[PDB]
C-alpha cells in the first residue's frame, strides 16, 4: 500500500518518491502529491485461489465481453497455481 | 545537361543587376519604416541589417538561384511597405530575445554534447 | 454480384476515359508523354513542363473535352525523383460530367507558366503551390504567401522540412512584443516505425532492381 | 439510483469531490517512474 | 424522410476485418479477429499505391 | 448519451487489479500523440504500467483509445466538467487517471453496460 | 528541347541559399545514407528495398514537470526514403548536407538441400527434425 | 553451362541446379511466406505455408525443401496456392493464445503480419484451445511455451550453431512438447540468439521484459565493443534510453547473430556510471565539481611535468579518435610512453607490420580451411562468433579442428595435442604428426590468442607459432594468397591501438614510473598505486567506475560505445564506425572532445576540432583506419619471420590455460558486463544449480 | 632531441606507382629495423593510396614527403636522409 518517505512524501504504487534534496518538491508545498490509495499489487493477493479440478482453464475475467480475451492456462505444474496473464487471478488443481 | 531554363536573368552580370535595385529599394525603405513601424532601432541600426543579409548571401553562384531570392526580397520588401508585416515580424531580424552562442569549441565543450 | 464488399466496376466508362485518352494523345503529341486510366476509372494526362498552357487551353476550349472548371492545382514533392516536385491539376467536364488530371513535373528551380489565363481560379493556388513548396510560377499576375506567416522563411510541405519546423513563437516582456525564438519542444514527436516487414500487394510489386 | 442503486465495489469512492482547482487539494503533475541512470558513489575511504 | 423510411437491416462495417476493425465480440474469443485489431490500430491498413480526387457536395 | 466522451478514467477490474495490462495500442492509436505510457514486469510478475500520463491538452476526444485497447482499461468518463485553473493541472499522469477511475467507476460500469452491446 | 534560352550553367546544384535551413542545422549535421536492416526478429524482407536518409541524433532530456523526452533538433524525426542510392546522395550535395554513404548489405546466396539432413558420411545428419 | 532455366510466374529465371523453390521465386523478388525456413539453419519443412502451386502439376508443393528443376512456373499467386496458404495458416492461428495484448513479440509477431497478408479475416474455430506449461531454460530467455507452434527452429539452432543438444520435442500428437524434458539449464556463448529467431512470442527476452513495443523504438546501427570480432548491432533506443540489442546483417563479420555477452549488456550502461567530473577534496574524498577545474587541474600540472613521466594507459573499450587525440597531446609533451592493457611481443617486427597483429586470413576465410590449428585460447568466450565460424565450416566443409592448450570444449570434437607449449616446437621440427597433416592440407590455418600472448613467454610463443607456419608456408600446398598466420584479440580497441602506434602492454610503465598517470578507459587494473612512485596524478576517463575511479585524482568522465560516433576495428582490421543511438548521460562528454578541449586549455592545442578533421588526421597516422568495412588485406608475413627469430627466448612449462574456461567466467569480463545486473544474474545462473534464477512475469 | 621518434609508410598493396617502395621492403628492411631496433617503422598500408612516409620528431613535430614512383634505392636514400638527424 501507501507507504510515506522520510522527506514525507507517499510513494506510490510504482515506488516513485521524489528523495531529499530534489529540488522537484517544491510543486507538492502548499498542495498534495496525489496518490492513489488502491494499490494494485495488493488488492489482487488477497483474491483466492480457485480449486477447480481439470487440466486446462478459461478466464474471461468475468462479464464475458466485458472481460478479456479468453486465455487457457494450463493448471498441471503442481508447484505454483495458475495465472491469467490478463487479470492475475490465481487457478489451480484441487491438489489431486 | 548543362542547359538549363533561366528564370529571368541570362547570366551573373544582370542576376548582379537584379541584387542591385533590391538594394537600391531597401535602401530608400528604411527610413521611412523606422517611422512608421515605430520601430527601436536607429535609422542606421536598419542599413546595416539590410546590408548584412547580402554578402551573409554571397556564397550563391547560380544565376538562377541568384534571381529566385532576388523574388524573395522582393517579396519580402513588398510584404513590408504596405504595412502587412508588423513590429515583431520586422524585429525578428534582429535576434534580441536568443542570447548569443557561443562559437569557440572549449564553450562548445562546456554547454553540452554539440557540434 | 455475389461479392458484397468488393467496390463495384464500371467497364463502361473505363473503355469510355481509355478512348477519349487516345483522343488527347493523338491531339497534342508535343507535349503528352504518357495516358493511363486507374483501376477506379480516373485518367491521368501525363504531359511536358512547357505543355501546361497549351494542354489547358485545348481541354478547356475544344468542344468534344470541355473542361470548364479547375476542381484544384496541387503538387506532390517526391524527394526521390529527379525533379522532385510534381504539379497536378484536376479538371472536371461539366458537359461530359467526367474528371481529368493533368499531371507535370517540376525541379526547384525551372518556372511553370502561371495557368491564370486558361483557368482564372488557378490564380489564389498558384500562390499557395509556391508558398508551401517553392515551384515558382512564371507570369504571374501575383506571387505571394498565402498561407504561411508573414516573413516566414523556408517551404513547409517540402519533405526535407521537419514537422515541427524550425521557429517558435512567444512573448518576452523584457520587449513587449512576441518575439521568434529557436524550436525547443517539451515533447518529441515519437515516430513510428510501422511498417510491416512482408510485402502487401503482388500485383504492385516493382521489378526485381 | 434510489429505484436502481449502482453496483458498489470495494475501489469505489464513498465521498465524492467536487473539482479542487484552485483550492490546496488540486492536482499537481508529477513523473510517476522511477530513475533511469544511478550515478556512481564515490568511496569513503581516503585517497590513499 | 426518405432515409428514415427505407432504412434497411445489416451491419455497419465492410465485413472485411482487414478494413474495418471486428467487433469487440469476436474480439476477445477468436485469434484472427483479435490479430487484425491488434495490427489495425497500431498499423491500420495498408492501401494500394495509387492516387484519386474524390468529391461530394458539401453543403459549402 | 450513454456513449458521451470526456474526462478518461483507468478503471480496474472486479477484483480490484487494474485493467491496462500496458500493451501501448492506446498510444500507437493516439491521434494526437497524448498517450505516453512505460511497462515493466512488476513484482507480482503480472504486466502492468509505470507511467501513463495523458495530457489532456492534447487529445482530442476521439474515443480511439476506448476502442482500442481489449480490456477497456482507457475510457473517457462522462464528466466533462473539469476545467482548471493551471495548465499543469490538465496534464494528467497514471495517478489522476486511477483517482478518475475510483470516483466515476459507477457511471463507467454503467454506460459501457448499456453501449457495450451496440459495439 | 525547349528554344527557353537553354543556358549551360554547370555549378552544382546548391538550393541550402533558400530551404531556409538555419545556419547550424546546414553544415554541422550530418547525414547517413544507408540500406535498413532487416529487423532480426522478423523475417521477411520488405522493409529493406529502399534506400533511407536520416540525420544524426542530438540531446535528448527530461523535463522537469513530467519526464518527457525534450530535445531540441528539429531535424531529428525526419527520414527519406530513396530508390536508389546515386539518387539519394544527389539530395545531399543539392541540400548540402555532409553526407555519409553505406553500401547495400545483401544476403549472400546460400545452397539448401534437404538431402544433406541424412547423409552417408557427410558430419551433416540432423539429429532430428 | 550448368544454369537451370525455370519461370515464376511467368517470367523466366537462371538458377544454379539444386537450388530450392524458395530461392527461386527470391530472385524476382517474390518472398514465399515462412516459418521453418531460416536460411543459415537447415531446411526442414515443418512450416507447411511455403506451399505454392506448380504450374500444371496436381499436388501443392513445399517451396522450401524442393530442388526446382527445368520447365516449371511457380504459379505463386495461384488460388491453389492461396488456399493452402488459408488452410495451414488457419490450422497456426487456433491453437494461439489470445496473448499478443500482451505478448511482447506482438508488433514483429511473424503469425500477424503473415495473417494480415496470408489469411482469412475471422475464427471458425468453435473449440478450446491448447495450454501448455512454461518451462523455465534461462534468466535471460523467457518461455510462455503455450504460444509458440512446433519450432524446429529452436531445435536446429541449438544443435547447429550453438551445439549444445539439450532442446528438443517431447511427444506426438497436438501436444508434443517443446523444450527440455528434465530441468536444465540453457546457456551458450549463443544462446541469446534463440529469440530472435522464434516467429511466436514464446521464447522471449527476459531482461526486455515489455520495456516497450516496436514502433515507439528507433532503430540505430552500430557496432558492439564488448567483443573483438566487432558484431553489428542495432542499438534500439526510445526517449534516451536502450532497451534492446538487436543483432544487425554482416555475413562474414557476424552472419545474424551476436552473443549473449552483447546482447544482454545494455543494462551495464544503466548501472554505475559517471557523470560529472570529480577531483579529490582536502581529505582525499573525490567530489564533484566543474569541468573548468577539473581540467584546469589536469591542465596546470600536465603543463609542469614533461619528458617521459607523463604515461597513459589506454583501457578495452577506446576510441580510435581518442586515441589518436591522447596520442598527440601526450607527444607534445615529448612522452612515447603511450601503452595499453593488452601485451604483443615487440620482439621483432612488434607493432611494425600489420600482418603480424590481425586476423590475416580474415574470419570469412576460415569457412574454405582444411585444417585449423587452435593455439592456446579459448575462442568460445573469447571471440564467440568466430567460434560459430569454425563451427559452421566444421559441420559443412568438414575441416579438421585441432587444438593446443586446454582441453576446454568448443561445441565440436578438437583433436588434443595437449597443453605443454614444448609442443609447437615439436610440430615446428615436424616430427609431431600433426606436422605432415598441415602439409597435406591446402588451405591450412594456424590461429593465436591475446590471452596466449598475455603469457610471460608471449614473444617465445610467437615466434614458435611464426616458425611454424612458415615450415609449411614453403611447401607449396597453400596458395598464392592464403594466409596462414593468424592472431585472434580478445579486447576490443587494441587493433587500433596497436595501428596507431601505441607500445602494446604496460612494461613500459613500469620500466620508467612516471608521475603524471592519463589513466584512459584503463579497467584491467594491472597497474596499481604501488607500481608508480608516490604521489602520481592519476587521471582516469571512462563511463563505468569500476577499478580506475577508486585509484584517481581527477574523474574526467567520457562517453560510452553506445554515445558517439567513434571507429572501433575488429580483430582482422576492419575499421567500423559506430553510431550515436543516446546522447552520454550527465555532464560527460565525448571522449576527444575531452584531449581536444584539454590540450587547448593546457597550451599545446591540438590541430583538429571537428569529428570530419579528427578522422582526417587519424587518416595522417594510418590509412586504413578510416576506410570503412573493407579489410585492407596486409602482406609481408615473412619478413616479420626473419626479424622474429632474433631473440629466440625460451618457453616455460606452465601450460597454456586461457583465462576464459567454463562459462562462468564468459559474462564477467568488461566494465559495462561487471557493472550491468543481468550478467550478474546469469553469473549466479551457472555457478550454483539450475533452479535459483528466475524473473517472474506472466507475459 | 628531435631524433627520429617513429618513422610512417603508408603504400598501397596494388597501385603502380607504389611498387618502388614494396621492392625496398620486400629487401632493404629486415636490415633498417636491426640497425634502428628502438625506432619504429610503421608500414601502415591501404589501397589506392600513394607511397607516401611519414616521419615524428619532438614535441608535436611531423614532416611529410612523397615516394610517389621512388625506385627502390631512391627510398632508402630517402630514409637515410630523415635518420641520418638522429635529433
Ligand atoms: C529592418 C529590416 C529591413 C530588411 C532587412 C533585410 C531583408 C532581406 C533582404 C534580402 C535578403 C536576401 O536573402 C538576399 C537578396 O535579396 S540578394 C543576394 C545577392 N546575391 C548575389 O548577388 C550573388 C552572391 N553575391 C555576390 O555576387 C557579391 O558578393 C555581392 C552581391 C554580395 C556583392 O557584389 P560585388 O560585386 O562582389
Ligand atoms: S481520446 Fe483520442 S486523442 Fe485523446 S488521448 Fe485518447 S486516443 Fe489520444
Ligand atoms: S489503456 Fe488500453 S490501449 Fe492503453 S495500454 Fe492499457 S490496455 Fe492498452
Ligand atoms: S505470438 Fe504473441 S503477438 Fe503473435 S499472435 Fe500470438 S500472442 Fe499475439
Ligand atoms: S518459441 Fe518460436 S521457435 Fe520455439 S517452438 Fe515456439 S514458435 Fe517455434
Ligand atoms: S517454409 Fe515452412 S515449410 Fe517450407
Ligand atoms: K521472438
Ligand atoms: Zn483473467
Amino acid at each position: 500500500g501507501v507507504r510515506t518517505s522520510p522527506t514525507g512524501e507517499k510513494v506510490t504504487h510504482t515506488g516513485q518518491a521524489y528523495d531529499d534534496g530534489d529540488y522537484r518538491r517544491v510543486r507538492f508545498s502548499d498542495r498534495q502529491k496525489e496518490v492513489n490509495e488502491n494499490f494494485a499489487i495488493d488488492l489482487i493477493a488477497e483474491q483466492p485461489v480457485s480449486e477447480v479440478g481439470s487440466r486446462v482453464i478459461s478466464c474471461d475475467g468475468g462479464g464475458g465481453a466485458l472481460g478479456h480475451p479468453r486465455v487457457y492456462i494450463n493448471l498441471d505444474k503442481e508447484t505454483k497455481t495458475g495465472t491469467c496473464g490478463y487479470c492475475g487471478l490465481q487457478f489451480r488443481q484441487p491438489h489431486h | 545537361g548543362t542547359s538549363v531554363k533561366p528564370i529571368f536573368s541570362r547570366d551573373m552580370n544582370e542576376a548582379k543587376r537584379r541584387v542591385r535595385e533590391l538594394y537600391r529599394a531597401w535602401y530608400r525603405e528604411v527610413p521611412n519604416t523606422v517611422h512608421l513601424f515605430q520601430l527601436d532601432i536607429s535609422v542606421k541600426q536598419g542599413r546595416d541589417k539590410v546590408r548584412e543579409m547580402f554578402m551573409k548571401n554571397a556564397h550563391v553562384t547560380d544565376p538562377r538561384v541568384v534571381d529566385l531570392l532576388v523574388i524573395k526580397g522582393k517579396m519580402e520588401l513588398e510584404e513590408t511597405i504596405n504595412v502587412w508585416k508588423q513590429r515583431t515580424h520586422i524585429m525578428r531580424f534582429f535576434h534580441e530575445t536568443e542570447a548569443p552562442r557561443p562559437t569557440d569549441f572549449l564553450s562548445k565543450f562546456y554547454v553540452g554534447h554539440d557540434p | 454480384d455475389t461479392r458484397p464488399t468488393i467496390r463495384p466496376r464500371n467497364d463502361v466508362v473505363h473503355k469510355q476515359l481509355s478512348a477519349f485518352g487516345q483522343y488527347v494523345a493523338e491531339i497534342l503529341p508535343k507535349y503528352v508523354q504518357q495516358v493511363q486510366v486507374s483501376c477506379f476509372n480516373e485518367l491521368e494526362i501525363f504531359i511536358h513542363p512547357d505543355g501546361v498552357i497549351p494542354v489547358l487551353t485545348f481541354l478547356r476550349d475544344h468542344t468534344n473535352a470541355q473542361f470548364k472548371s479547375l476542381a484544384d492545382l496541387t503538387a506532390v514533392d517526391v524527394p526521390t525523383r529527379q525533379n522532385r516536385f510534381e504539379i497536378v491539376y484536376n479538371l472536371l467536364s461539366l458537359r461530359f460530367n467526367s474528371q481529368i488530371r493533368v499531371k507535370t513535373y517540376t525541379d526547384e528551380l525551372t518556372p511553370i507558366e502561371s495557368s491564370v489565363t486558361v483557368y482564372k481560379a488557378a490564380n489564389w493556388y498558384e500562390r499557395e503551390i509556391w508558398d508551401m513548396f517553392g515551384v515558382f510560377f512564371a507570369n504571374h499576375p501575383d506571387l505571394r504567401r498565402i498561407l504561411t506567416g508573414y516573413g516566414f522563411e523556408g517551404h513547409p510541405f517540402r519533405k526535407d522540412f521537419p514537422l515541427s519546423g524550425y521557429v517558435e513563437l512567444r512573448y518576452d516582456d523584457e520587449v513587449k512584443r512576441v518575439v521568434a525564438e529557436p524550436v525547443e519542444l517539451a515533447q518529441e514527436f515519437r515516430k513510428f516505425d510501422l511498417n510491416s516487414p512482408w510485402e502487401a500487394f503482388p500485383a504492385y510489386r516493382q521489378p526485381p532492381e | 439510483p434510489t429505484t436502481k442503486p449502482p453496483t458498489a465495489r470495494k475501489y469505489i469512492w464513498t465521498n465524492h469531490k467536487f473539482n479542487v482547482s484552485g483550492t490546496p487539494q488540486q492536482y499537481v503533475p508529477y513523473s510517476t517512474t522511477r530513475k533511469k541512470i544511478q550515478e556512481w558513489v564515490p568511496p569513503s575511504t581516503p585517497y590513499k | 424522410s426518405q432515409c428514415l423510411n427505407k432504412m434497411p437491416p445489416g451491419e455497419i462495417k465492410v465485413d472485411d476485418a482487414k478494413v474495418s476493425p471486428p467487433k469487440r465480440a469476436e474480439m476477445k474469443t477468436s485469434m484472427e479477429s483479435l490479430i487484425h485489431h491488434f495490427k489495425l490500430y497500431t498499423e491500420g491498413y495498408q492501401v494500394p499505391p495509387g492516387a484519386t480526387y474524390t468529391a461530394i457536395e458539401a453543403p459549402k | 448519451s450513454p456513449r458521451f466522451r470526456g474526462e478518461h478514467a483507468l478503471r480496474r477490474y472486479p477484483s480490484g487489479e487494474e485493467r491496462c495490462i500496458a500493451c501501448k495500442l492506446c498510444e500507437a492509436v493516439c491521434p494526437a500523440q497524448a498517450i505516453t505510457i512505460e511497462a515493466e514486469p512488476r513484482a507480482d510478475g503480472s504486466r502492468r504500467t509505470t507511467r501513463y500520463d495523458i495530457d489532456m491538452t492534447k487529445c482530442i476526444y476521439c474515443g480511439f483509445c476506448q476502442e482500442a485497447c481489449p480490456v477497456d482499461a482507457i475510457v473517457e468518463g462522462p464528466n466533462f466538467e473539469f476545467s482548471t485553473e493551471t495548465h499543469e493541472e490538465l496534464l494528467y499522469n497514471k495517478e489522476k487517471l486511477l483517482n478518475n477511475g475510483d470516483k466515476w467507476e459507477a457511471e463507467i460500469a454503467a454506460n459501457i453496460q448499456a453501449d457495450y452491446l451496440y459495439r | 528541347t525547349q528554344d527557353t534560352q537553354l543556358i549551360a550553367v554547370d555549378e552544382k546544384l546548391d538550393i541550402t541559399t533558400l530551404t531556409g535551413v538555419p545556419e547550424e542545422h546546414i553544415k554541422t549535421r550530418k547525414v547517413r545514407i544507408f540500406v535498413p536492416a532487416r529487423n532480426n526478429m522478423q523475417s521477411g524482407v520488405n522493409n529493406t528495398k529502399k534506400w533511407k536518409m536520416e540525420f544524426d541524433t542530438r540531446e535528448r532530456w527530461e523535463n522537469p514537470l513530467m519526464g518527457w523526452s525534450s530535445t531540441a533538433d528539429p531535424l531529428s524525426n525526419l527520414v527519406l526514403t530513396f530508390s536508389t542510392k546515386e539518387d539519394a546522395v544527389a539530395f545531399a550535395e543539392k541540400n548540402g548536407w555532409s553526407f555519409d554513404v553505406e553500401e547495400r548489405k545483401v544476403p549472400k546466396p546460400k545452397s539448401k538441400s534437404y538431402g544433406a539432413n541424412f547423409s552417408w558420411n557427410k558430419r551433416t545428419r540432423v539429429s532430428t527434425k | 553451362s550448368n544454369l537451370i532455366e525455370v519461370f515464376v510466374d511467368g517470367q523466366s529465371v537462371m538458377v544454379e541446379p539444386g537450388t530450392t523453390v524458395l530461392q527461386a521465386c527470391e530472385k524476382v523478388g517474390m518472398q514465399i511466406p515462412r516459418f521453418c525456413y531460416h536460411e543459415r539453419l537447415s531446411v526442414a519443412g515443418n512450416c507447411r505455408m511455403c506451399l505454392v502451386e506448380i504450374e500444371k502439376a496436381p499436388k501443392v508443393v513445399a517451396a522450401c525443401a524442393m530442388p526446382v528443376m527445368k520447365g516449371w512456373n511457380i504459379l505463386t499467386n495461384s488460388e491453389k496456392s492461396k488456399k493452402a496458404r488459408e488452410g495451414v495458416m488457419e490450422f497456426l492461428l487456433a491453437n494461439h493464445p489470445l496473448d499478443c495484448p500482451i505478448c511482447d513479440q506482438g508488433g514483429e509477431c511473424d503469425l500477424q503480419d503473415q495473417s494480415m497478408m496470408f489469411g482469412s479475416d475471422r475464427s471458425r474455430f468453435l473449440e478450446g484451445k491448447r495450454a501448455v506449461e512454461d518451462k523455465n531454460i534461462g534468466p535471460l530467455v523467457k518461455t510462455i511455451m503455450t504460444r509458440c507452434i512446433q519450432c524446429t527452429r529452436c531445435i536446429r539452432f541449438a544443435s547447429e550453431i550453438a551445439g549444445v543438444d539439450d532442446l528438443g520435442t517431447t511427444g506426438r500428437g497436438n501436444d508434443m512438447q517443446v523444450g527440455t524434458y528434465i530441468e536444465k539449464m540453457f546457456m551458450s556463448e549463443l544462446s541469446g540468439n534463440i529469440i530472435d529467431i522464434c516467429p511466436v512470442g514464446a521464447l522471449t527476452s527476459k531482461p526486455y521484459a515489455f520495456t516497450a513495443r516496436p514502433w515507439e523504438t528507433r532503430k540505430t546501427e552500430s557496432i558492439d565493443v564488448m567483443d573483438a570480432v566487432g558484431s553489428n548491432i542495432v542499438v534500439s533506443t526510445r526517449t534516451g534510453e536502450v532497451m534492446r540489442i538487436l543483432p544487425r546483417m554482416h555475413e562474414d563479420i557476424n552472419e545474424e547473430w551476436i552473443s549473449d555477452k552483447t546482447r544482454f549488456a545494455y543494462d551495464g550502461l544503466k548501472r554505475q556510471r559517471l557523470t560529472q567530473p570529480m577531483i579529490r577534496n582536502e581529505k582525499g574524498l573525490l567530489t564533484y565539481t566543474t569541468w573548468e577545474d577539473a581540467l584546469s587541474r589536469v591542465a596546470g600540472m600536465l603543463q609542469s611535468f614533461q619528458g617521459n613521466d607523463v604515461a597513459a594507459i589506454a583501457g578495452g573499450l577506446v576510441d580510435a579518435e581518442a586515441l589518436v587525440a591522447l596520442k598527440d597531446l601526450l607527444n607534445r609533451v615529448d612522452s612515447d610512453s603511450l601503452c595499453t592493457e593488452e601485451v604483443f611481443p615487440t620482439a621483432g617486427a612488434g607493432t611494425d607490420l600489420r600482418s603480424n597483429y590481425l586476423l590475416n586470413t580474415t574470419i570469412a576465410g576460415v569457412e574454405e580451411a582444411d585444417v585449423i590449428l587452435l593455439v592456446g585460447t579459448n575462442p568460445r568466450f573469447e571471440a564467440p562468433l568466430f567460434n560459430a565460424r569454425i563451427r559452421k565450416s566444421w559441420l559443412h566443409n568438414d575441416l579438421k579442428v585441432a587444438l593446443i592448450g586446454s582441453p576446454v570444449d568448443l561445441t565440436y570434437r578438437y583433436d588434443h595435442l595437449g597443453d605443454s607449449p614444448k609442443i609447437l616446437q615439436d610440430i615446428a621440427s615436424g616430427n609431431h604428426p600433426f606436422s605432415q597433416i598441415l602439409k597435406e592440407a591446402k588451405k591450412p590455418m594456424v590461429v593465436l590468442g591475446s590471452s596466449a600472448l598475455q603469457r610471460s613467454d608471449g614473444t617465445a610463443i610467437l615466434a614458435a607459432v611464426s616458425n611454424i607456419a612458415q615450415n609449411i608456408r614453403l611447401s607449396s600446398g597453400v596458395t598464392g594468397d592464403w594466409k596462414v598466420m593468424n592472431i585472434l584479440h580478445r579486447i576490443a580497441s587494441q587493433v587500433a591501438a596497436l595501428d596507431l602506434g601505441y607500445k602494446p602492454g604496460v612494461e613500459a610503465i613500469r620500466k620508467n614510473p612516471p608521475k603524471v598517470l592519463f589513466l584512459l578507459g584503463a579497467d584491467g587494473g594491472c597497474i596499481t598505486r604501488q607500481d608508480l612512485p608516490k604521489d602520481c596524478f592519476i587521471i582516469y576517463q571512462g563511463h563505468h567506475g569500476d577499478v580506475g575511479a577508486p585509484m584517481a585524482d581527477v574523474i574526467l568522465p567520457g562517453a560510452a560505445y553506445t554515445e558517439k560516433s567513434a571507429t572501433y576495428v575488429n580483430t582482422e582490421g576492419r575499421a567500423q564506425q559506430t553510431k550515436v543511438a543516446v546522447t552520454p548521460p550527465g555532464l560527460a562528454r565525448e571522449d576527444w572532445k575531452i584531449i581536444r578541449a584539454l590540450s587547448e586549455i593546457a597550451g599545446m592545442t591540438l590541430p583538429y576540432d571537428t569529428l570530419d578533421q579528427v578522422r582526417s588526421r587519424l587518416e595522417e597516422v594510418s590509412p586504413n583506419l578510416v576506410r570503412y568495412d573493407d579489410v585492407e588485406g596486409a602482406n609481408y608475413f615473412q619478413q616479420a619471420n626473419e626479424l622474429s627469430k632474433l631473440v629466440n627466448q625460451q618457453l616455460l612449462a606452465d601450460p597454456l590455460v586461457p583465462p576464459q574456461l567454463t562459462i562462468k567466467d564468459f559474462y564477467m569480463t568488461d566494465s559495462i558486463s561487471r557493472a550491468s545486473q543481468t550478467m550478474a544474474k546469469c553469473v549466479k545462473a551457472v555457478t550454483e544449480g539450475i533452479q535459483a534464477v528466475e524473473e517472474p512475469s506472466i507475459c | 632531441k628531435l631524433g627520429l621518434r617513429e618513422i610512417r609508410i603508408h603504400l598501397c598493396q596494388r597501385s603502380p606507382g607504389s611498387q618502388g617502395v614494396r621492392d625496398f621492403i620486400e629487401k632493404r628492411y629486415v636490415e633498417l629495423k636491426k640497425a634502428n631496433p628502438d625506432l619504429p617503422i610503421l608500414i601502415r598500408e591501404c589501397s589506392d593510396v600513394q607511397p607516401k612516409l611519414w616521419a615524428r620528431y619532438a614535441f608535436g613535430q611531423e614532416k611529410n614527403v612523397s615516394l610517389n614512383n621512388f625506385s627502390a634505392d631512391q627510398v632508402t636514400r630517402t630514409l637515410e636522409n630523415v635518420l641520418s638527424g638522429k635529433a
